[PDB]
């Protein structure tokens, strides 16, 4: 939800 | 009494620990020097800090057996409530009771309750997140207690915008049913008595910081002239 970097980070 | 599996665990957070923590602090360089002279001159260095611990904590995570099977949206929901909770937690063992104060090995590294206040927070936040680490510094807990109580922290059912309360709460439950049955059976009287209850006992501490730290993060980050010195990550990790 507007999390690019830690959605990311969590990849 | 320890199953096969809850001995697994035990290795795989300690395992992630390690690598998500490091003990020398030779990153801490990387970040913009800390200013003591001045208000906000902390807070540059500190943010680069917390930024840093969000993506060691974000690395730790992943790895806690179960937290994968989450949907994106609940383990991101997870990490930005759980982040403060467990960079206050981790930061317990670079924080020592001498001086009352976080050391990492050098003297520009070691920080004051004052270069705390620094930052841009005040005693309220500040004196409880103190007592707060003297009181699981107290506890000696064992490593594998430390990593286990990181990782329940984590792994929060309860947490805001959580779409699927239900599966948190059975990955929750295993690694709190391992951390009960190792206090039990490697865990030593006196020390051991109480220890599950007031280790649960600190992460409703931590909830309590969390909230205070969020009302002041958001004073601090409302005005644009401070929440220019953050770090992207720290903007959406903590705003939003
Ligand atoms: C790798 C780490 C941890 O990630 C962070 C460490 C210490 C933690 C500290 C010391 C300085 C003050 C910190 C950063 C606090 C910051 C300044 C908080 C104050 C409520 C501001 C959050 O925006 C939280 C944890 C504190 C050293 C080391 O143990």
């Amino acid at each position: 939800k507007n999390h690019p970097m830690l959605m990311n980070l969590l990849k | 009494k320890l199953s096969e599996e809850q001995q697994h665990i035990i290795a795989i957070l300690l395992d992630a620990h390690h690598k998500t923590y490091d003990p020398t602090y030779a990153d801490f360089r990387d970040f913009r020097p800390p200013v003591r002279m001045s208000p906000l001159s902390m807070l540059p260095h500190l943010a680069d800090l917390v930024s840093y611990s969000i993506q060691k904590v974000i690395g730790f995570a992943k790895m806690i057996p179960g937290f994968r099977d989450l949907t994106s949206d609940d383990q991101i929901v997870l990490l930005k409530s759980s982040a403060i909770e467990v960079i206050m937690l981790r930061s317990n063992q670079s924080f020592t009771m001498d001086d009352m104060s976080w050391d990492c090995g050098s003297q520009d590294y070691k920080y004051d309750v004052t270069d705390v206040s620094k930052a841009g927070h005040t005693l309220e936040l500040i004196e409880p997140l103190i007592k707060f680490q003297v009181g699981l510094k107290k506890l000696n807990l064992h490593e594998e207690e430390h990593v286990l109580l990181m990782a329940i922290c984590i792994v929060s059912p309860d947490r805001p915008g959580v779409q699927d309360a239900k599966l948190v709460e059975a990955i929750q439950d295993r690694l709190s049913n391992t951390l009960q049955t190792y206090i039990r059976c490697r865990h030593p009287p006196p020390g051991s008595h109480q220890l599950y209850a007031k280790m649960i006992q600190k992460l409703a501490d931590l909830r309590s910081l969390n909230e205070e730290h969020s009302k002041q993060y958001r004073s601090l980050s409302f005005q644009p002239e401070n929440s220019m010195k953050l770090t992207p990550l720290v903007l959406e990790v903590f705003g939003n």
